[PDB]
RNA sequence: GGAGGUAUGACAA
RNA sequence: GCGGGGUGGAGCAGUCAGGUAGCUCGUCGGGCUCAUAACCCGAAGGUCGUAGGUUCAAAUCCUGCCCCCGCAACCA
RNA sequence: GUGGUGGCGAUAGCGAGAAGGAUACACCUGUUCCCAUGCCGAACACAGAAGUUAAGCUUCUUAGCGCCGAUUGUAGUGAAGGGUUUCCCUUUGUGAGAGUAGGACGUCGCCACG
RNA sequence: AUUGAGUGUUUGUACCACAUGUACAGGAUAGGUAGGAGCCGAUGAGACCGGAACGCUAGUUUCGGAGGAGGCGCUGGUGGGAUACUACCCUUGUGUUAUGAACCCUCUAACCCGCACCACUAAUCGUGGUGGGAGACAGUGUCAGAUGGGCAGUUUGACUGGGGCGGUCGCCUCCUAAAAGGUAACGGAGGCGCCCAAAGGUUCCCUCAGAAUGGUUGGAAAUCAUUCGAAGAGUGUAAAGGCAGAAGGGAGCUUGACUGCGAGACCUACAAGUCGAGCAGGGACGAAAGUCGGGCUUAGUGAUCCGGUGGUUCCGCAUGGAA
RNA sequence: CAAGCGACUGUUUAUCAAAAACACAGGUCUCUGCAAAAUCGUAAGAUGAAGUAUAGGGGCUGACGCCUGCCCGGUGCUGGAAGGUUAAGAGGAUGGGUUAGCUUCGGCGAAGCUCAGAAUUGAAGCCCCAGUAAACGGCGGCCGUAACUAUAACGGUCCUA
RNA sequence: GGUAGCGGAGAAAUUCCAAACGAACUUGGAGAUAGCUGGUUCUCUCCGAAAUAGCUUUAGGGCUAGCCUCGGAAUUGAGAAUGAUGGAGGUAGAGCACUGUUUGGACUAGGGGCCCAUCUCGGGUUACCGAAUUCAGAUAAACUCCGAAUGCCAUUCAUUU
RNA sequence: CGAAGAGACGGAGCCGCAGCGAAAGCGAGUCUGAAUAGGGCGAAUGAGUAUGUAGUCGUAGACCCGAAACCAUGUGAUCUA
RNA sequence: CCUGAGUACGGCGGAACACGAGAAAUUCCGUCGGAAUCCGCGGGGACCAUCCCGCAAGGCUAAAUACUCCCUAGUGACCG
RNA sequence: UACAUAGCUGAUUAGAGGUAGACGCAGAGAACUGAAACAUCUUAGUACCUGCAGGAAGAGAAAGAAAAUUCGAUUCCCUGA
């Protein structure tokens, strides 16, 4: 079951990214280091 | 207590889907569901330990007394008194308050305002939880369940499963709560102890939610029954007792089944006519016309046709011994054992099993039942005597506290054996209701009931001819218990069993019962009740 | 004692 | 072209909703009977039409192909 | 001469054969060192100089294969027509593929050691 | 709503009477808090006797009899709390009242009578009157659910070698397509409505399919070795074009499947679609050069309206807010 | 002389159909207790009837004779009504907006007003249960088998109300 | 004399309701709407199409673009024709070097029956069937080691326009 | 006011002279953006307005004629049931 | 002491307001419920506070506006 | 039916119909049509019907318009647009 997800910034809570994952292959929330345009810095981003 | 549009999905397997429930105050709600249904998860939502992915869960401001399904032993060396005392926040606040006094001396005129407010609240909070409890707890043990004071100074980890359940239940009461959330409060209790719990819960004036797989226990207390559905991922709340819930539920599923039947007949009728027109000659214009018109109705029917919920599959057990039992599977002769520093549990214990025999080790809580079984396997070395297993006897052990699973590893990793290939392991786990990627789940996230199935699967995969089972039906849903008992009855091997569940022993059909602590190898009969009375 | 009534199996020998 | 079907000797399940191949009658061997039928007890008989896929694993899901059966293959 | 490093469509390749090591290039000798093998110091990496030109490598011979390939003729075809018009023909320009004569066992640089 | 009386039964609520308070220790049945050195009694005290209730079985409470005057607390120790008595009350179970309601029936003055008699009166209308019936129902108003082809307004594609039946409807690749591009048919063939957390980025490294020969289980064919082998493999998924200076394969670290953008192009009726150097922010890998704004390339998609969720130095109908 | 259809006399498409169509007496079902059901009407008022279940309305059949089999799973109708579901209304716990007042940029926040509002209660209907076919309707397959052959009284099996 | 059109009446035919009744007649809304058919009236001069693409409940309608016309602005003249030069592109033809289709010859693993030997184990044969190989010879819209003529794009190029 | 006139008065109003931004708002700039960047729209690089006249369009029956029909008042049982 | 009660207003159902229930103020109709009253009441487009403006639930009222069957006197790049 | 009332007789008083096929207010209220179909919507609160008028009608003397600070019943015209 491949699904669309949003990656929220764990610092400022801005929903910065649209991406997708297969829930069967990635049960847990996808976490990535992505640039936050608000904070203008790379921050941990987590699926919300 | 109220929940709206509840949603919760751990990875790919979901628990609640648009579930709702409203519990009125002063309702003794009996929570029922198969293992994994999500009964424990509901309490975690109430305790705010978990957060719903979507929806709102509403809880009253009153203080909640929570009895966990698993005992929480923070450190192995914790004493029973320390464990019980942790129920009340008296000790925690004093440690904070003692530090506050230290800060007051260090700080002169900077933090005094903040410190003074914190000191005042702690004193007021401490008085609200009157510090006289130190004496009340000591006597709460006496009046509650006849908990001896020798246990009071003993490490909690060393207590028996039944004894631990008494302590945990007492701890909840010690906290003086306003709402009772009891998660299997009688999991290991014996018949006598269950009587006290039932009477207190009957008398308890406040709201009490009970998760229990004991139908008789619930029927005496429950006025409202909440059923957590495993297939619909919803919550339904009935008024009455367990039987009333079964009656209402069975009727509803019957009435739903009949609805789906009639909707299928109408779809088949249209389908049958559409096909008849489809295969008619192209020259029959009117029939071809009518065929297309009915094709439109057929499409609209198939799009409003309710799906029948897949009935939850029940466990299938086929336990067979690889080898054959002997006339003397196990020889115990003049075996004495005592835990260092405690009275001897039994002296010169000598019994002899016969083979393909149902051997019941009867007793009460904290009498040595689990110690005897641990003795046979080799966990405990006998202080005196000998225990001899015939070379033809293979032994499978089901421990009481589920100590045979690696919490860190997955389900498949736990069951991994040198004698079984991958697809063989998966097939049996599916027979135990672990389907597809449900076997890659960590054992640490499973419920106690689901873990019990993994332990049972390990016992089954051994194909041993002697089964040492210590309370096997514990943590199992009522349906799985009957399956367990029926299949063991047909087991073609020797069974050494311990069980405080009267129904389970009847299904197995015990032959000889060994009473404790007064060693009495006896033929099994309703005289078991006579020993229980005496 | 006596009397009216309340499954299948040839043909000849 | 539109449907329905291929599972033990025959007739059927299981197929939707993946894990373990059965039920009915029959066949064969042995019993019971003077004998036959009925009955009793044992055994045999299919890797699911066939070949690739999907999967940890398929009779099952997907696809093709060959067979068998009811329709149709043209209307003023 | 040899070793580096390039440009040019293999006309530079391939196969076969012959010669050479002074240096150089290699095989080569080891696993203490950095580093390495889903196992293996084979490789990669490092340290080394007893032996060897046997192979690679350079130079040389061979067109057997591969590659390159003129001219002529022909197919096709632009334009202009024609007939006996699914096709075919004439004129004018263009012009293959094939098959061949042949070419070719390279050429043009830069650097270093000789 | 018109629509008003009751009774009874069961219930919700609020007072009002009563009674209940025994953890262990402790004079022993201390329910909480405050005041408290005084309090009660011939307005007949203690003690005694009997009935009754509770009960944790210790005792506690209450009524009556006889008697006639005295008792309790403070002081004292126990305990978290110390006792008489009063007040404010909280748990517990009995009753009374104020009662909100559901039902039960009963009542009668509304309302109704295509019942009788009486009058207006020639009248089988009507309106009054009197009896009888019915009755707070019914009827009627408002609102709400169900039912409702009884009735009403409507919808019920298009392409198509007529129309129908069947097929088709958007996107991708090929042939047709006539060596730029484009190019039709109900022309000839196939795919798509995804997948991947690596099957993405980068750094480093690697080279295939088959065949021959030899070799335990081992078979045509599972793994191993040598040789041959220019691609006859692979490239997630159709085809074409491309790729073995890899775009194929392995490994380490990673998240550039980045944010703001964007000269200039391609395509194109429009709306869209496609490519893009380069600039800045902050990074990944790499020693560095440098590469990276997903994947060998080209399908994997849907305008607006209307809604959901998150953010926001925007607006906020006098003003501050809110909506 | 004989066959079809309709029992019959009647009726009908004025103006292309006179019939086998309609009607019919007879049959049957069902409704209707009288301010009947049914119908015209917003209503009043009427028809039904100055009738009263041997009467009146509606459906179907269609003289007469002999007869009218099986199926109540479905759909209707009828009855049931314990349970599930269900409107307005009633009830309003809690949550928002505002702000007297508190406030350690925070923020907190009584009353009143106000925007939403869950529990609980809530009829019929529906789901269910039974009956009902002169109600709507519906009334099957395959295999084997007899002293020639053919068929197959007979056997098997599946499906269905 | 009664029943009147959202109706009446109908022994029932869509039957009758003033000589056309699936719903009368009359007046009005009203100049209903008509992507349809028909019609649309003096002259000369200049220029002069299209019957295509895309989208469309779209297909005999419409919209934007293309093509016509009128006016205007402006540039290193951006258009057309021809020549020269340079490029992209895989068609005609041709070929087989790949992939399909295919003929004969040689030789052949392997494949069919027969006997001897059978534990079915090893042979000897139809000029028995023959993979693959090789020799020769064909064939192709969706084959290509090749490959034109033309057409096409371009040039501060040349000539005419 | 005046001949059913011209005209006079009447500056309310309308267009133009500034744009950019959803907006607060800034302004020859402005919006986006962290940005002195780039880019969008503007300014640079000015002509408008009133009236007449003609072409075309829009709202009106809108070039003219034509339905079957729909709706709302009325008139008809002197034919016929 | 008086200053318009079954009124204002509210729920429900409709309607009118350019405003189609919408965040819908303001006005009205049906139905049910239902205020305050000067220390009061209403409005300033949900709502609340503040401020400002007004004082409903009683009535009357010329002119500027619409139209012309008729009457009188005329007019027309109106018909003929 | 007791007093009454209703009824009944007379007198008194005032309506009763028509228009101007217009204009006004109110009750009730279409459809074709447009939306390139069509149910919201539109045609329209139009046509039609009915009541009541008056020479005009209706509205009208703030529980108003506002927030330049103020205006001071209504109606109608221009503008806002
Ligand atoms: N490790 C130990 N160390 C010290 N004492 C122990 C230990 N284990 C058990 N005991 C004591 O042994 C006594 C009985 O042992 P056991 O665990 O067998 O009880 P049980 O029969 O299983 O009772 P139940 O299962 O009903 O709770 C308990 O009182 C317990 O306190
Ligand atoms: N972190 C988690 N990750 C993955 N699955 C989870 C996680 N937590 C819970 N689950 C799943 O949630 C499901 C239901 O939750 P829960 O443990 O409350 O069931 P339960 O009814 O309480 O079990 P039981 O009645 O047997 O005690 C479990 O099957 C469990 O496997
Ligand atoms: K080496
Ligand atoms: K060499
Ligand atoms: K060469
Ligand atoms: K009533
Ligand atoms: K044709
Ligand atoms: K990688
Ligand atoms: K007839
Ligand atoms: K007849
Ligand atoms: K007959
Ligand atoms: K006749
Ligand atoms: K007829
Ligand atoms: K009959
Ligand atoms: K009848
Ligand atoms: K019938
Ligand atoms: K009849
Ligand atoms: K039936
Ligand atoms: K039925
Ligand atoms: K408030
Ligand atoms: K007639
Ligand atoms: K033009
Ligand atoms: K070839
Ligand atoms: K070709
Ligand atoms: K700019
Ligand atoms: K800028
Ligand atoms: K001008
Ligand atoms: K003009
Ligand atoms: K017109
Ligand atoms: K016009
Ligand atoms: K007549
Ligand atoms: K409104
Ligand atoms: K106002
Ligand atoms: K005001
Ligand atoms: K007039
Ligand atoms: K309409
Ligand atoms: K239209
Ligand atoms: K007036
Ligand atoms: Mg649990
Ligand atoms: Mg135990
Ligand atoms: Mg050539
Ligand atoms: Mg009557
Ligand atoms: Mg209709
Ligand atoms: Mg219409
Ligand atoms: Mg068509
Ligand atoms: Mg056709
Ligand atoms: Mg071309
Ligand atoms: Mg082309
Ligand atoms: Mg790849
Ligand atoms: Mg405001
Ligand atoms: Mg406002
Ligand atoms: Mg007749
Ligand atoms: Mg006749
Ligand atoms: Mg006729
Ligand atoms: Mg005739
Ligand atoms: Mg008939
Ligand atoms: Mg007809
Ligand atoms: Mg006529
Ligand atoms: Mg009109
Ligand atoms: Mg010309
Ligand atoms: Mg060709
Ligand atoms: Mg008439
Ligand atoms: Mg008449
Ligand atoms: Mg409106
Ligand atoms: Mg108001
Ligand atoms: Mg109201
Ligand atoms: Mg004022
Ligand atoms: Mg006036
Ligand atoms: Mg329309
Ligand atoms: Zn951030």
């Amino acid at each position: 079951m491949r699904v669309n997800i949003t990656l929220e910034c764990t610092s400022c809570k801005e929903r910065n990214y649209l991406t997708n994952k297969n829930k069967r292959n990635n049960p847990d929330r996808l976490e990535k280091q992505k640039y936050c345009p608000r904070e203008r810095k790379v921050t941990l981003h987590r699926e919300t | 207590m109220r929940g709206q549009k509840m949603n919760l999905t751990f990875g790919l397997e979901e628990v609640y889907e648009d579930a709702e429930f409203h519990l009125g105050d002063f309702d003794k709600v009996g929570i029922v569901g198969v293992n994994g249904a999500g009964k424990t998860t509901l309490f975690r939502l109430l305790l705010r330990e978990l957060k719903l992915d979507k929806g709102k869960i509403t809880i009253g401001n009153s203080r909640i007394g929570y009895l966990p399904q698993e005992i929480i032993i923070m450190d192995e060396k914790m004493t029973v008194l320390e464990f019980l005392a942790e129920g009340r926040p008296i000790k925690k606040m004093e440690t904070e308050l003692n530090y506050i006094y230290e800060k007051l001396t260090v700080v002169d005129d900077d933090k005094q305002d903040r410190l003074l407010k914190r000191m005042g609240w702690l004193q007021e909070q401490l008085e609200y939880f009157d510090c006289y409890e130190a004496e009340s707890i000591l006597l709460d043990l006496v009046d509650s369940m006849q908990i001896d004071f020798d246990l009071f100074d003993q490490p909690i980890s060393e207590l028996s499963g039944g004894q631990k359940s008494k302590i945990s239940f007492a701890k909840v009461l010690y906290s003086k709560p306003e709402i009772l959330l009891l998660d299997q409060p009688t999991n290991h209790l014996d018949s006598s102890t269950k009587e006290f719990v039932t009477k207190y819960l009957k008398s308890y004036r406040g709201s009490v939610l009970i998760i229990s797989h004991d139908i008789d226990f619930l029927n005496q207390i429950i006025d409202k029954i909440m059923y957590i559905d495993k297939v619909t991922h919803k919550i339904s709340i009935y008024e009455g007792d367990y039987y009333t819930y079964k009656k209402k539920y069975s009727e509803n599923q019957l009435l739903r089944e009949k609805m789906i039947i009639q909707q299928e007949k109408e779809v088949k009728e249209l389908a049958t006519f559409v096909q008849k027109a489809k295969q008619a000659s192209q020259t029959n214009h009117a029939l071809k016309r009518m065929g297309l018109e009915r094709a439109i109705r057929l499409d609209k029917k198939k799009k409003n046709l309710t799906k029948r919920d897949k009935v939850y599959k029940r466990v299938k057990m086929d336990i067979k011994p690889n080898r054959e039992v002997a006339r003397t599977p196990l020889k115990v002769e003049n075996v004495t054992f005592h835990y260092p520093g405690h009275p001897i549990l039994y002296k010169d214990l000598s019994f002899q099993i016969s083979g393909k025999e149902r051997f019941l080790v009867v007793g009460e809580n904290g009498v040595g039942k689990s110690t005897l079984l641990k003795l046979l396997m080799g966990i405990n070395i006998p202080d005196k005597g000998k225990i001899i297993f015939n070379d033809k006897t293979d032994v499978a052990y089901y421990s009481q506290e589920l100590e045979q699973l690696d919490e860190e590893k997955t389900i498949l990793e736990n069951v991994k054996s040198d004698e079984y290939t991958d697809w063989k392991l998966r097939a049996t786990l599916s027979n135990f209701l672990f389907y597809d990627d449900d076997v890659n789940k960590k054992v640490n996230v499973l419920s106690p009931g689901e873990k019990a199935r993994i332990v049972l699967c390990k016992v089954l995969l051994q194909k041993a001819n002697l089964l040492i089972l210590d309370q096997p039906t514990n943590h199992l849903d009522p349906e799985t218990q009957s399956i367990i008992g029926a299949n063991f009855n047909l087991f073609e091997g020797t069974i050494i069993v311990v069980s405080h569940n009267p129904s389970f022993v009847e299904q197995i059909g015990i032959n000889r019962m060994l009473i404790l602590p007064s060693g009495n190898i006896d033929n099994y009969s309703p005289e078991l009740l006579e020993y229980y009375s005496n």
